């Protein structure tokens, strides 16, 4: 199967700082027609994950233009214009375009200085 | 609107059955991919089979993990996801998610609030 | 317990 490998494990910002995640894979994530399933979620502390951005860079609705994600092939990346304190928690990116489908370890995203 | 809410998990023993469900409300049922992620008290989300729509005549594929105990099935009438576990473990014992499809390339656009199962007594 | 109780694809 194909894993995620999402880095760093915890990201430390203070409110205001941009932040980024990468999520490489471990081969092509490209399913059989044009799509690279690869999403992004936000899962609160003690709360169900949401989904922020389905494929590589589309934003699901209600998510704010903060977040964005993109980066095709085996190196993709979720990036957040400015961090609100709404925004900590652990991010997950999901490969689903692959049967077996996989998750990253997720990167928590608390609080720096 | 769209509202999935689990129930059916609890206090089971090594070993054994049990059997998940998913409450749909809020959208024609039919027309959707579902799924069951689960996440041990541990740390990462990990999804475990999924159910696809009408559309794609409602396929289904399982992780290994799960490939020939658990069993994912719906409810299509009543508008319910069901996921029968056997010959639960250790491992097993994790916050059951349900999951729908979203209209494009999206697994999974709503999520339940979960619910928890502990095996290993 | 209680009563009458590289490998990558
Ligand atoms: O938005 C329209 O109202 C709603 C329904 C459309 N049919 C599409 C669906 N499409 C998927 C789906 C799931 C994973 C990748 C690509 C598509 O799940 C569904 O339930």
């Amino acid at each position: 199967q194909v894993l995620m490998t999402q880095t760093p494990l915890s990201l430390p910002v203070s409110l205001g700082d941009q932040a980024s995640i990468s999520c490489r894979s471990s081969q092509s994530i490209v399913h059989s027609n044009g799509n690279t399933y690869l999403e992004w979620y936000l899962q609160k502390p003690g709360q169900s994950p949401k989904l922020l951005i389905y494929k590589v860079s589309n934003r699901f609705s209600g998510v704010p233009d903060r977040f964005s994600g993109s980066g095709s092939g085996t190196d993709f990346t979720l990036k957040i214009s400015r961090v609100e304190a709404e925004d900590l928690g652990v991010y997950y990116c999901f490969q689903g375009s692959h049967v077996p489908y996989t998750f990253g370890g997720g990167t928590k995203l608390e609080i720096k200085r | 609107e769209v509202k999935l809410v689990e129930s059916g998990g609890g206090l089971v023993q090594p070993g054994g059955s049990l059997r998940l469900s998913c409450a749909t409300s809020g959208f024609s049922f039919t027309d959707y991919y579902m799924a069951w992620v689960r996440q041990p008290p541990g740390k990462a989300l990990e999804w475990l089979a999924f159910i696809r729509n009408k559309a794609n005549g409602y396929t289904t594929d399982y992780s290994a993990s799960v490939k020939g105990r658990f069993t994912i099935s719906r409810d299509n009438s009543q508008s319910i996801l069901y996921l029968q576990m056997n010959t639960l473990r250790a491992e097993d014992s994790a916050t059951y998610y349900c999951a729908r499809g979203d209209y494009y390339g999206a697994w999974f656009a709503y999520w339940g609030q979960g619910t928890l199962v502990t095996v290993s007594a | 317990s209680t009563s009458s109780g590289g490998g990558s694809a």
